[PDB]
This record gives structure tokens, C-alpha cells and sequence, in this order.
RNA sequence: ACCUCGGAGCAGAACCCAACCUCCGAGCAGUACAUGCUAAGACUUCACCAGUCAAAGCGAACCUCAAUUGAUCCA
RNA sequence: CCGAGCCUGGUGAUAGCUGGUUGUCCAAGAUAGAAUCUUAGUUCAACUUUAAAUUUGCCCACAGAACCCUAAAUCCCCUU
């Protein structure tokens, strides 16, 4: 109907079809997600670790031993985030933390090791 | 202060307070503390940081300049790349 | 005219500077200082005078 | 009602039976008598009653408060600073539920301001309207919203439901006609062609992440994929629905309306639309 | 103002809900506004009068 | 003769208190160069201008004296 | 009626200074000080007034508030 000299077809002739503008890991259907509020909306993600086939074997148990705190009794890893009021942004940094966890898996503590050394030098005892 | 002009008969704002102060829509006014660009060598670190920090204004001197300014400067302005957007509104204010 | 105020400049070319007092008779001084940009103690040399005190 | 059955029995209303609401018009109090007349509320003796008081903000020779404070770059170039009015997708969901703006057609600033969604004051230097992340929940618009500025969450929420977002810059006199074209149609001149963005906002309107109308269409699938990868939501390919053509309806630069174009003069009384049909005039309006 | 569409699902998003029809027989009734909203409003006065009104 | 600032008595005991009332002083000096950045909470020379104290955190090591001085524009 | 004439006009010049400011009736109500080419004035403070939001306000009981160099008191303070 009307095409200017700065039109899309004139600026970039590589793309002509309007359908080209709308062409096409972490399976959401496998994951379990819930939401609540406490004034910020919290997003709680849960999923079974050992059942995730999209994660490889060495990465899976690595997350298990390094993040022993968050695993549930039933075997599901639980994760929460309530920084923002937007559940989408809550779901955003949730999977970002999961992405940061698998990447590093594929790759006061000063006081703690002191007492462990104190405990080790205390137990010189034979049967 | 110049209540009615001669060419249109309207209030006239002096550009002094424009350069010195800034408005938040709640009715608050801030300012840079004076003496922050003179004789910094003799001042202790606690003093110069107190001068660098902004400071609000009393209700009286705020009301005084509010009488001076006109309604154009009191409107709501939605600036971009403006850190004062969080502060134009007020939250959790009782009495 | 006992003391003199002098500025010093970062030798790394960052442009960080400050001032301190100095005696009119004492020779040039070179001292360390914590540059906020380089973020560690680094030597500054003072160049000229600003005012007497 | 209990109000009207009193008036039929009560007498007829006239100027003599007329009276305002008590408490509205308080009586004027003039300085004549014993109470006010003596001094009329001006003080005993001094500039207060003599009328030679100093100006406002004078400290009797002492430096006023407004000069002792130093100058700082608070509001410099405020008549050229970047301004845009907010718009929340909560309101967009609200307005479509009211039915003033139809989601069946492409939404636009014209359809918006014709709906009185938000006022706009182009002579107060606001070059459009921005989307606001407040309202991410309860949003099923599916509209092809036209906007100037856009947030990341707003684009993700709109694209998740199948809508379309796109930025389109307008000049000052190109925008006031956009938000209100009919008075220019009472003038009869040809509608003016749009311009490119200014010498600083071009990186914004050329980027693909913010849906720039100068950006390529080939890069929008990539930006859509990253947002779906970012905020964890399925990416509905909108090519399937029957109204996919409607969703992709967009205006090229130097054109205001999808139908009209620069140079096209429009008339309402004895409705007619006219062209120049001159080579020199036509080839410039395209430019 | 156009009469809004008859949504198949209620309550409509954005907390909107049109009035029930027929109305309830009562000694009174509260009508909606031009935008078919509830005529309940807020107001501040004297800096401290923190009230709400119905019209 | 004085015009600013600090200390003592008048003002004995939370605070403040003047007199062309009685005394002693100041307009510096010395040592570091983290005399770096930020931050809770409070006082305040009876207003304001100013002047003050500072937890904690980042980053590091392992200030004394009492006044000891000066706003805005402008350069 | 010349330390510089008289007339008009600018001019209703300006004057922190004096002079005076019109009907009736009622309530509340004199209040530390700082700065100023400032002390015959003005801005702020404090006091006073109006219309309101909220809850503590006042009197205050044991305890508590310096060595230096023996006063009437004072500050704070739950109860009442
Ligand atoms: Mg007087
Ligand atoms: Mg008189
Ligand atoms: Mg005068
Ligand atoms: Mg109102
Ligand atoms: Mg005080
Ligand atoms: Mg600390
Ligand atoms: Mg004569
Ligand atoms: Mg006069
Ligand atoms: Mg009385
Ligand atoms: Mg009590």
C-alpha cells in the first residue's frame, strides 16, 4: 500500500516475508512451580533431581553433594526466591541460580577449620 | 515576589532557586550543602562527606520558595535516566 | 610563608589527586596513597604549589 | 419518592424561595466598626501597615537563604530532557475489559488517545508513552500494541500471551497530529512525514531487544527466544492463528497511519482524499 | 462510553465486576459511575483528614 | 575603645543567660598519607547558615591540641 | 520665599518616619532569643489564633545527674 525509502524491505532486503519476523533445555512441564506472597510474591520451584534426563550423570550427584541443604525428604530439590513482587522476575532469577549451579558443577570458614584442627589434635587415643 | 507581571499579569519565578534546589512532587525540596568546594584541605573527612551529602529543607523555607515558584515547576515530570523517580512519591507516611 | 600547599598526581595516568601541607624549605616529597581506582597503595609525586599558609 | 411528595404539598419555588447551601458562601468581613476598624489587622506601627515591607525572602540585609546555597546541576536543559508518560499493562487489561479499545484491531496511540487511556501534552515535551512492568500478572491482552518505550517484562508478558510490541518514534509536531489529527484535518494541509530519531536515541530504536522499528525482523525471533529462555515461558509461534496478518501490521518510517501517507490531503465536509500527482512533490513525500 | 463486552468468565481481570441484574429489592441502591465503576472515593484534607467517601 | 572565635567567674547544683562587667588566649603548629569509600542512630552555640559523634560493611593494618577561621555569584 | 529660578510633565515620586483609618455582638490572646551598613525596621525562632489527625501532656517516687572548688533549688520519673 505504501513503502518509503526507509522501509524494511528497502533497508534490509535479506528479509522479506513477514512470517520471518515470527519464526522460532529446562523442561518447564517436568518442573513443578507454585506461588505465594509474604510485601513480595515468592516463587517456589520443585523437581526431582535424579529423574532429570536433561542433566548428565556427573552434574547431577555434584549438585546433590554440594547443595545437601535444599534437597527434600522425597528427593526433590526445593528452591525459593522472593526478592521482587513480580512472579516472572522471581521465576527468572530462580532458573538463573539453577543455571549458575550446573555451570559451576560442570567446572567464617576460617574459624571452622581451626576447631577441626583443634578436634584433630585432641583425639590422639589408641584402643 | 513579582506577583503580577506587566506583559501578561502572571507570577514570575526567579531562576535562582531553580539552580540551587530541586523538587519532589510530594512537596519536598533538597539542596547541596554549602561550602563543599572551598578549603577542603583543612576539613576532616567526616566534614567533607557531610557537605557532599544532600539535605532536605524545613517546612518554612520550603513553604517560602513554594510561594515564589509557579505551578509549572510543581507539576509531575516523568524523566528518563532520573534517579529521583523513586523519591517523587511517598510511602508509609502517617500523620 | 612557613608551609606550602601542594598537589600530587597519579603516575599511572588515572588522574586521581589530592593535596597536603609541606614545609617551604623541605625538598620534594614522594609518598604512597590509596587510589580508589587502582585500589591499592601507590606512589604519588607532588608537582607545584597552590598557596602559602 | 420521599423527596418529590414533599414538594407537591410545599409551595412553588421562586426567587424569594431561593437560598444556597449553608456553609458555601461565607459572609464578607469589611474593616468598619469597633472590632476591625481601629487598625484593620495591619499591626500597630511599622512596614506591616505602612506597606513598605521588603520583598519575599528578605532577611533584613542578611544574606537570604536562597543565595547562600550553591548552584548545582539539578534541572538544566529541563526543556530538552527526555520525558515520557507511564502506561501500565494493568490499565491495558482494564481498558480492553471495558471495551473502549478493541483488541480485534491493532492498538495504537491514536486508538489509545481516542480511548482517553492517558492524556498527552506534546507541547509539554513528552514524545510518547512507555510500558510499565507493574501488572505482569492477570494479562491476556494478545494485542498488537504500538508504543514508544517498552520494558523487558512488558514485552515478555505481551509476547507470552501472543501479542506484539513495537517502538515507533514521533517528532513533536508529528506527535501532536498523531494524538489529535482531526484539527489538522480542519486545516487542509497535507499530513507531514515522520523523521528518524534524534542524534542519540538511534542506538535504541535500531536495537532488536527493545523491538526497534529500524532493527531487522530477522533478529526479533532471536530476541523472542532469549526472553522465553530468560523468564521461563513457552514461545507461542503466532503464525498459526487466523489473524497473524493483523498482528504483523506495522507502519514504515515516514508514515503516520497504516492507510494514510505523507502528502495525502484529507477532507471531511464533502468527504474527499486528494494526491499531488506531481513528480517533484510525490517523490519528496516518499523521502 | 460503550457498554462493555459480556465476558464468559467472571470476575473479570483487574478486579472488575458489573452489577447484578435484576437488582436486589432494598430501601436504597447504589449506581455505578460513567465507567461502570463503584462510586467510592478517597480524599485528603488538612494534611491529616484521611477519609473515604461515597457519592 | 571595640566589632569574629575559644576557656574561667558573674551563672556554686540539667540547659541557657547579658553589662563599654572581671581575666587568660586564638587567625597556628606537629605526625601519618586507608587524614580511603560508604552507612544505622542522635546532638547542635536557643531559627536558618553552619558545626558535631558514630556502630556496622567494603577495602586495609596487626590523628594530638581548645578557639586555631570565611557563605553565594564569579575567576 | 535662589546653596541655585519659576511653569508643566515624568508624579498618585519615594519616605523603616509621623498623622489619621467609618455598623453591632461574642470567644481566645502580651512569652526565651539569633542574624542584619542592624538596634525607629525586617526574616526565622518562641508565643498567640483557626480547622483538624493521633495520644499521651502536666503535677511527678524510690533510684540517678564530677573531680576541681559549703546554698535555696533544678533535670528526669512510674503512681496519684
Ligand atoms: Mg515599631
Ligand atoms: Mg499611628
Ligand atoms: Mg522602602
Ligand atoms: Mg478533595
Ligand atoms: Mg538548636
Ligand atoms: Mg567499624
Ligand atoms: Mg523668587
Ligand atoms: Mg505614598
Ligand atoms: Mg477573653
Ligand atoms: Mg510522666
Amino acid at each position: 500500500e505504501f513503502k518509503s525509502i526507509y522501509s524494511l524491505d528497502k533497508l534490509y532486503p535479506e528479509s522479506q516475508g513477514s512470517d520471518t519476523a515470527w519464526r522460532v533445555d529446562i523442561p518447564l512441564d517436568r518442573l513443578t512451580i507454585s506461588y505465594c506472597r509474604s510485601v513480595n510474591s515468592k516463587a517456589e520451584v520443585r523437581f526431582h533431581l535424579a529423574t532429570a534426563e536433561w542433566i548428565a550423570e556427573p552434574v547431577r550427584q555434584k549438585i546433590a553433594i554440594t547443595h545437601k541443604n535444599k534437597i527434600n525428604r522425597l528427593g526433590e530439590l526445593i528452591l525459593t526466591s522472593e526478592s521482587s513482587r513480580y512472579q516472572f522476575r522471581n521465576l527468572a532469577d530462580c532458573l538463573q541460580k539453577i543455571r549458575d549451579m550446573i555451570t559451576e558443577a560442570s567446572q567464617k570458614l576460617h574459624r571452622i577449620r581451626i576447631e577441626n584442627m583443634n578436634r584433630e589434635r585432641l583425639r590422639q587415643k589408641r584402643i | 515576589l513579582t506577583y503580577f507581571s506587566a506583559r501578561k499579569g502572571k507570577r514570575k519565578t526567579v531562576k535562582a532557586v531553580i539552580d540551587r534546589f530541586l523538587r519532589l512532587h510530594c512537596g519536598l525540596w533538597v539542596r547541596r550543602k554549602a561550602g563543599y568546594k572551598k578549603k577542603l584541605w583543612k576539613k576532616t573527612p567526616a566534614r567533607k562527606k557531610r557537605l557532599r551529602e544532600f539535605v532536605f529543607c524545613n517546612k518554612t523555607q520550603s513553604k517560602l520558595l513554594d510561594k515564589m515558584t509557579t505551578s509549572f515547576w510543581k507539576r509531575r515530570n516523568w524523566y528518563v535516566d532520573d534517579p529521583y523517580q523513586k523519591y517523587h512519591d511517598r510511602t508509609n507516611l502517617k500523620v | 610563608s612557613k608551609n606550602i600547599l601542594v598537589r600530587m598526581v597519579s603516575e599511572a595516568g588515572t588522574g586521581f589527586c589530592f593535596n597536603t601541607k609541606r614545609n617551604r624549605l623541605r625538598e620534594k616529597l614522594t609518598l604512597l596513597h590509596y587510589d580508589p581506582v587502582v585500589k591499592q597503595r601507590v606512589l604519588f609525586v607532588e608537582k607545584k604549589k597552590i598557596r602559602s599558609l | 419518592a420521599r423527596a418529590l411528595d414533599l414538594l407537591r404539598g410545599l409551595p412553588r419555588v421562586s426567587l424569594a424561595n431561593l437560598k444556597p447551601n449553608p456553609g458555601s458562601k461565607k459572609p464578607e468581613r469589611r474593616p468598619r466598626g469597633r472590632r476591625r476598624g481601629r487598625k484593620c489587622g495591619r499591626g500597630h506601627k511599622g512596614e506591616r501597615q505602612r506597606g513598605t515591607r521588603p520583598r519575599l525572602g528578605f532577611e533584613g540585609g542578611q544574606t537570604p537563604f536562597y543565595i547562600r546555597i550553591p548552584k548545582y546541576g539539578f534541572n538544566e536543559g529541563h526543556s530538552f530532557r527526555r520525558q515520557y508518560k507511564p502506561l501500565s499493562l494493568n490499565r491495558l487489561q482494564y481498558l480492553i475489559d471495558l471495551g473502549r479499545v478493541d483488541p480485534s484491531q491493532p492498538i495504537d496511540l491514536t486508538q489509545l488517545v481516542n480511548g482517553r487511556g492517558v492524556t498527552i501534552q506534546p507541547l509539554k515535551r513528552d514524545y510518547g508513552v512507555q510500558l510499565v512492568e507493574e501488572g505482569a500478572d492477570t494479562f491476556t491482552a494478545k494485542v498488537n500494541i504500538e508504543v514508544q518505550l517498552a520494558s523487558e517484562l512488558a514485552i515478555a508478558a505481551i509476547e507470552k500471551n501472543g501479542g506484539v510490541v513495537t517502538t515507533a518514534f514521533y517528532d513533536p509536531r508529528s506527535l501532536d497530529i498523531v494524538c489529535k489529527p482531526v484539527p489538522f484535518f480542519l486545516r487542509g494541509q497535507p499530513i507531514p512525514k515522520r523523521m528518524l530519531p534524534p542524534e542519540e536515541l538511534v542506538p535504541y530504536y535500531t536495537d532488536a531487544k527493545n523491538r526497534g522499528y529500524l532493527a531487522d525482523p530477522a533478529k526479533f525471533p532471536e530476541a523472542r527466544l532469549e526472553l522465553a529462555r530468560k523468564y521461563g515461558y513457552i514461545l507461542p509461534d503466532i503464525t498459526k492463528d487466523e489473524l497473524f496478518k493483523m498482528l504483523c501490521t506495522r507502519k514504515d518510517p515516514r508514515q503516520i497511519f497504516f492507510g494514510l501517507a505523507p502528502g495525502w490531503v484529507v477532507n471531511m465536509a464533502d468527504k474527499k482524499i486528494l494526491k499531488p500527482t506531481d513528480e517533484n512533490l510525490l517523490k519528496y513525500y516518499t523521502s | 462510553i460503550p457498554d462493555p463486552p459480556k465476558h464468559e468468565h467472571y470476575p473479570t481481570p483487574s478486579g472488575w465486576q458489573p452489577p447484578r441484574d435484576p437488582p436486589p429489592n432494598l430501601p436504597y441502591f447504589v449506581r455505578r459511575s460513567r465507567m461502570h465503576n463503584i462510586p467510592v472515593y478517597k480524599d485528603i484534607t488538612h494534611g491529616n483528614r484521611q477519609m473515604t467517601v461515597i457519592r
